[PDB]
């Protein structure tokens, strides 16, 4: 399908699950 | 060069060394001779090593080790942007930014390993401290103060108390001054001086003041017999100065390790290289993949892990107060095939203090534990307090007025060692001597010394009433004995018997064969009938009574050995490192602290103890009985290498006394040509030289002088041997802790050559591109790597052989097997599942790829048939191929996932050592946070090439990361269940 | 030295190793192939599954050059032997020999006609038709030339083709005064395409370029789309289009852009030969 498959979509599901993996990873270093 | 003689003309008179030298004996030298002999001989200023090293050193690290490659590569890159810009279209910069990405990678390196390679040695520094500048010289019959640096030799120097001397003098004439060396011999003990020749060791005679050292007691003039760098402990300086250091066995294992992976690296480069150039590619094509070749074989952010590895190490074992200095040392004491021990300080607390005593018949231990542990000894007995008294009165040592905030032990006290060891044993016991002291008043004493050894003193009675004169005395056994005549037990007195003398003897002789110096008591109440209150007392005119005494109790004041050193050095024998011990001290102390301390065990007796024993000549009996000996320093001048090399060889516990320093080196050096890896221990300037031969040096905190702990690569702030027992144990941790991280780093480097060899070798569009190299090998080897060297390893630690320093190498080709033949090999698969999934996803059928990068690389073709039938220009294609490189390093990311899980441990499964490591999972979850972030920033695929992707192929690698996980389990329970076997022989990294 | 005759070489037998390696790798080859074999499985053979990647189409030319500029000595045969061998070998599938009726081709419209398909992509059919393209719309050079005359007429005839996308219909533009205007030219049915590069800075019309293809209009006819794949469309041709050039004159670097406007072709930056395509014109006598 010649429409975009999701793109500039896909950039912001990307970005939101490195941020919260970062996020999660980051925490147990505290607790 | 080597210099090991120190000798000194000491055997000639003072007529004889005045002459030599053509000096005055009585008034000197004049000023002109002075001014002529320091044309010729120089000044005194010792001289400090020429050649510096400012920045030199970071440029020779940065051009060697894993680099030069790293160099050639970036040469590659220029040099193919210099071919690009005038062959082909307009230049791009995607050479030229990985050519300045390469260079600051390997700038970075270089600045980051230096950090580790970093040899601190100031041991030249040390030495101003001592020979002070002014000093009182006798020159033209005159008093002069002069500068120590022009003094010369063949001048008279005189020697007061508390004034170092300039150089090494022979003295003309000693008035009463006590000197204590603490330099060479290593003690505090003081020693006497007079121009007769007792001894004809330069050493150990009489008539000489060793340089950097004051006659403490008195004040004592003398020839200066040689200065400056003809001087022994400037010998000792040079010698350590041009001893330089040897690699540490970290150091030798990663020079052979990289030696190793860059021989085949350029190996399978020039292979490969040479092999594109006969398949017929353009120079640009062919420098384009040798470079790829190189960045992707060699692991660039691999010596950047250990380094991490051992400052984290550092840290760890700093909350232990280790202050290490030299990084590489934190492995080094992990193998210590064997342990070079000093006698003062390191083993001892280096003061005199009171451990055994005699009273009742009966021998009483005292305690080193503040609470009496163990009811050492009764309190409330009458002979017990009176001895306390007895000790107490005859001290003629004072403790420091307001001083309290510190333990008694711990107490700085201005006075003879002997009676500050009685006097901090009576205020441990009792309580505040000071107050008694007051109590007993004093109004008659005679002076003690050699030609008496005897002193007494007359107070007063502990009650007010009734104050009958107590004379107390204090001496040597057997003249006490001697003028006594009765026995004092539980406060009565009964009389002497030849049994109970006998028994005296006998205890005596115990305590002597314990190498202390024993002291006897006593102390006679006058009769008032005879010897009243208004009695006269004089010092010279004797009036009191000398025989017809009473004895009351022995005394021992050995220097005690530490509180942990005894279990801690049988921890260290039972891991199989040997202990030797060096000193310089007597043989008979020494052998006597080494069967307290736990070095010669229970029930091992040396040759001399057989000997002794079986009433037969040592002659007679074979040394091979013996497995433990003990040997003076005098014989050892007559010892070649071979002889020092069977010593070590057949004897098992050795322990050596009375031994130069630089006869320390000698016996560190044998130690070490042996194969072993040395590390001694120390704290005086004596053994600053050996400090620096050894693998690793180790010098006590506070009992240490500055020349020991700065030329020492670890320092003991804490001043413990358990210490050093848990910097073992730690250093094989962190030794086998690095040979997983080594081997996790280094399985990743098959799956970035492999996509080149099919590139190569199948004429594959290319799988895995250049800066994704970089990225892999930087992004996602760095924090899990670091991670594994925070878990703790398997619980068999304790039964641990030493590891053998020509056999089990960091890397051996057992560990390139599991990461470049089975491990590798998966991650490698899972890439190409992953390439092959997401080019079957566009048009690209798995089937055609073969023969298709001829034009796909093509630019001018911008109409290539793909399998379904459709056409792709060249950036529309080139975009598929970048995607499918995102794809690529997502998939090692996903299985490196699994190959952290199953690096974490060599024996012991994750079901069974467990994921308890806190900083291992935030590393995993660092590897997906990085390359979603890298693989979906927008405005980042015009410069770092990378494009986003569809969350579908994320999963292309789980079913190829699942095998290896279990792939290593089932090889692991192998193992378990299997030990000893083919399995373990080429499996067990 | 690694000796022998006396131990072996570095211990070894190099039996067990090499034999677990080697069954260890046909593992590793067998579950390979299982795999790739698996993702064969859900994948379809008449659609990829994301044709994102494809865009509106590059608009490739037919004459195959290196360098991107396209220099010949007009009367020199061997100068532009190149361009015509390899033209004359691209067109030696369109002739109209090899088209023919019976199955094998079919007749198709002549004036630009709709889009028309010919089935769902599933293989309960099997391959469908396609329209023929005779070499007789090519032309307006007076002379039969169809492959190429081989003469030093202007240049030779640089025919564009529209790159062909599995299952896709070009749609052109439609409203009323827009942006370009064509004097033969209707809104449906036909992809306008101009050629001229850096008109009125540098080039200032150096040349008059002829459009000729089918339909006597400047476009691609729309009635051949869609393509169907290679598995189900065998022997398919797509439209093309010729361009000439006339009062052309020499000794200049002249750029020409050759673009085709429509609503479903979007163009890119990075591409250089996306949606709009660019050559050079070199001639010297």
């Amino acid at each position: 399908d010649p429409f975009h498959y999701d793109y500039q979509t896909l950039r912001i599901g990307g970005l939101v699950f490195a941020v919260v993996l970062f996020s999660v990873g980051i925490l147990l270093i505290l607790s | 060069l080597k210099k090991e003689v120190a000798m000194t003309e000491h055997k000639m008179s003072v007529e004889e060394v005045c002459r030599k030298y053509n000096t005055d004996c009585v008034q000197g030298l004049t000023h002109s001779k002075a001014q002529e002999i320091l044309a010729r001989d120089g000044p005194n200023a010792l001289t400090p090593p020429p050649t510096t090293p400012e920045w030199v050193k970071f440029c020779r690290q940065l051009f060697g080790g894993f680099s030069i490659l790293l160099w050639i590569g970036a040469i590659l890159c220029f040099l193919a942007y210099g071919i690009q810009a005038g062959t082909e279209d307009d230049p791009s910069g995607d050479n030229l930014y990985l050519g300045i990405v390469l260079a600051a990678v390997v700038i970075i390196t270089g600045c980051f390993s230096y950090y580790q390679e970093a040899k601190s040695s100031k041991i030249m520094e040390s030495f101003k401290n001592m020979v002070p500048q002014q000093a009182l010289v006798i020159r033209e019959g005159e008093k002069m103060q002069v500068n120590a640096e022009e003094v010369v030799v063949g001048d008279l120097v005189e020697i007061k108390g508390g004034d170092r001397v300039p150089a090494d003098l022979r003295i003309i004439s000693a008035h009463g001054c006590k000197v204590d060396n603490s330099s060479l011999t290593g003690e505090s003990e003081p020693q006497t001086r007079s121009p007769d020749c007792t001894h004809d060791n330069p050493l150990e005679t009489r008539n000489i003041t060793f340089f950097s050292t004051n006659c403490v007691e008195g004040t004592a003039r003398g020839v200066v017999v040689a200065t400056g760098d003809r001087t022994v402990m400037g010998r000792i300086a040079t010698l350590a100065s041009g001893l330089e250091v040897g690699k540490t066995p970290i150091a030798i294992e990663i020079e052979h390790f990289i030696q190793l992976i860059t021989g085949v690296a350029v190996f399978l480069g020039v292979s490969f290289f040479i092999l594109s150039l006969i398949l017929g590619y353009t120079w640009l094509e062919a420098v384009i993949f040798l470079i790829g070749i190189i960045v992707a074989n060699v692991p660039e952010g691999l010596l950047a892990t250990v380094t991490v590895c051992l400052t984290l190490t550092a840290k760890r074992m700093a909350r232990k107060n280790c202050l290490v200095k030299n990084l590489e040392a934190v492995e080094t004491l992990g193998s210590t095939s064997t342990i070079c021990s000093d006698k003062t300080g390191t083993l001892t607390q280096n003061r005199m203090t009171v451990a055994h005593m005699w009273f009742d018949n009966q021998i009483h231990e005292a305690d080193t534990t503040e609470d009496q542990s163990g009811t050492s000894f009764d309190k409330s007995s009458h002979t017990w307090v009176a001895l306390s008294h007895i000790a107490g009165l005859c001290n003629r040592a004072v403790f420091k007025g307001g001083q309290d905030n510190i333990p008694v032990l711990k107490r700085d006290v201005a006075g003879d060692a002997s009676e500050s060891a009685l006097l901090k044993c009576i205020e441990l016991s009792s309580g505040s001597v000071k107050l008694m002291r007051e109590r007993n008043k004093k109004v008659a004493e005679i002076p003690f010394n050699s030609t008496n050894k005897y002193q007494l003193s007359i107070h007063e009675t502990e009650d007010p009433n009734d104050n009958r004169y107590l004379l107390v005395m204090k001496g040597a056994p057997e003249r006490i004995l001697d003028r006594c005549s009765t026995i004092l037990l539980q406060g009565k007195e009964q009389p002497l018997d030849e049994e109970m003398k006998e028994a005296f003897q006998n205890a005596y002789l115990e305590l002597g064969g314990l190498g202390e110096r024993v002291l006897g008591f006593c102390h006679y109440y006058l009769p008032e009938e005879q010897f009243p209150k208004g009695f006269a007392f004089d010092c010279d005119d004797v009036n009191f009574t000398t025989d017809n005494l009473c004895f009351v109790g022995l005394m021992s004041m050995i220097d005690p050995p530490r509180a942990a050193v005894p279990d801690a050095v049988g921890k260290c024998r039972s891991a199989g490192i040997k202990v030797i011990m060096v000193t310089g001290d007597h043989p008979i102390t020494a052998k006597a602290i080494a069967k307290g301390v736990g070095i010669i065990s229970e029930g091992n007796e040396t040759v001399e103890d057989i000997a002794a024993r079986l009433n037969i000549p040592v002659s007679q009996v074979n040394p091979r009985d013996a497995k433990a000996c003990v040997i003076h320093g005098t014989d050892l001048k007559d010892f070649t290498s071979e002889q020092i090399d069977e010593i070590l060889q057949n004897h098992t516990e050795i322990v050596f006394a009375r031994t130069s320093p630089q006869q320390k080196l000698i016996i560190v050096e044998g130690c070490q040509r042996q194969g072993a890896i040395v590390a001694v221990t120390g704290d005086g300037v004596n053994d600053s030289p050996a400090l620096k031969k050894a693998d690793i040096g180790v010098a006590m905190g506070i009992a240490g002088s500055d020349v020991s702990k700065q030329a020492a690569d670890m320092i003991l702030l804490d001043d413990n041997f358990a210490s050093i027992v848990t910097g073992v144990e730690e250093g094989r941790l962190i030794f086998d802790n690095l040979k997983k991280s080594i081997a996790y780093t280094l399985t990743s480097n098959i799956p970035e050559i492999t996509p080149f060899l099919l590139f190569i070798m199948a004429n594959i569009p290319l799988p895995l591109g250049t800066i994704t190299i970089l990225c892999i090998d930087l992004g996602t080897d760095m924090v899990p790597a670091i991670s594994l060297a925070y878990e703790a390893a398997e619980s068999d630690i304790m039964k641990r052989q030493p590891r053998n320093p020509r056999t089990d190498k960091l890397v051996n080709e057992r560990l390139i097997s599991m990461a470049y033949g089975q491990i590798g090999m998966i991650q490698a698969l899972g890439g190409f599942f992953s390439y092959f999934v997401i080019l079957a996803e566009n048009g690209f059928l798995p089937g055609n790829l073969v023969g298709i990068r001829l034009n796909w690389d093509d630019r001018t073709v911008n109409d290539l048939e793909d399998s379904y039938g459709q056409q792709w220009t060249y950036e529309q294609r080139k975009v598929v191929e970048f995607t499918c490189h995102t794809a690529f390093f997502v998939s090692i990311v996903v299985v490196q996932w699994a190959d952290l899980i199953i690096c974490k441990t060599r024996r012991n499964s994750v079901f069974q050592q467990g994921m308890k490591n806190k900083i291992l999972i935030f590393g995993l979850f660092e590897e997906t946070a990085l390359a979603a972030f890298l693989s979906y920033c927008p405005g980042m695929d015009v410069a770092l090439r990378m494009y986003p992707l569809k969350p579908s192929w994320w999963f292309c690698a789980f079913p190829y990361s699942f095998l290896i996980f279990v792939y290593d389990e089932i090889r692991k329970l192998i193992l378990r269940r299997n030990p000893g076997g083919w399995v373990e022989k080429e499996t067990y990294y | 030295s690694e000796k022998k005759e006396f131990l072996g070489r570095t211990g070894g037998s190099w039996f067990k190793i090499l034999l677990f390696y080697v069954i260890f790798y046909g593992c590793l080859a067998g579950i390979f192939i299982g795999t790739i074999q698996v993702m064969l499985l859900t994948i379809s053979e008449f659609k990829p599954t994301y044709q994102d990647r494809v865009a509106p189409p590059g608009l490739t030319q037919i004459p195959q050059i290196q360098k991107t500029e396209i220099s010949f000595r007009p009367n020199d045969p061997k100068s532009y032997e190149a361009y015509v061998l390899n033209i004359v070998r691209f067109l030696e599938k369109y002739k109209d020999s090899a088209q023919r009726d019976d199955m094998i081709f079919e007749d198709c419209g002549d004036v630009p006609s709709e889009p028309k398909e010919r089935g769902d992509f599933n293989h309960e059919r099997g391959e469908r038709k396609v329209c023929r393209f005779k070499l007789e719309w090519l032309g307006n050079c007076s002379g039969l030339n169809d492959e190429t005359y081989g003469y030093k007429e202007g240049k030779p005839c640089i025919i564009i083709k529209l790159n062909r996308v599995l299952g896709f219909k070009p749609k052109p533009p439609k409203n009323e005064s827009l942006e370009t205007y064509p004097v033969m030219k209707y809104n449906p049915n036909v992809l306008p395409v101009q050629c001229t590069g850096k008109r009125d800075e540098d080039k200032d019309k150096v040349g008059n370029v002829e459009y000729f293809g089918l339909g006597n209009s400047p476009g691609f006819p729309l009635q051949y789309y869609p393509y169907y794949g290679k598995l189900l469309q065998p022997k398919y041709l797509q439209p093309l289009l010729a361009v000439q050039f006339t009062n052309l004159t020499m000794d200049t670097e002249i750029r020409i852009e050759c673009k085709a406007y429509g609503e479903n072709i979007g163009y890119s930056e990075k591409d250089r030969f996306q949606g709009r395509f660019d050559v050079k014109i070199e001639v010297k006598s």
